[PDB]
């Protein structure tokens, strides 16, 4: 892979995703 | 009052499976559905 820049995160997880996919 | 909750991804539901095994269905059905798009 501050000056009023803001990062956010999304609103899946790089977990729950991969939850989805083993169905 | 209000909540916040961990999201459900759906209901936990599972697959007889077994090396003889199969699902073939009875009676048929017919449910409509809708798809709304743009032209212009
Ligand atoms: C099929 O479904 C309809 C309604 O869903 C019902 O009236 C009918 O009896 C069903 N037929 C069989 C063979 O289950």
């Amino acid at each position: 892979l501050f000056n009023g820049l803001t990062v956010l995160p999304p609103l899946l997880t790089d977990e729950m995703i991969a939850q989805y996919t083993s169905a | 009052s209000i909540i916040a909750y961990t999201m459900s991804l759906g209901a936990e539901n599972s697959v007889a499976y077994s090396n003889n095994s199969i699902a073939i269905p009875t009676n048929f059905t017919i449910s409509v559905t809708t798809e709304i798009l743009p032209v212009s």
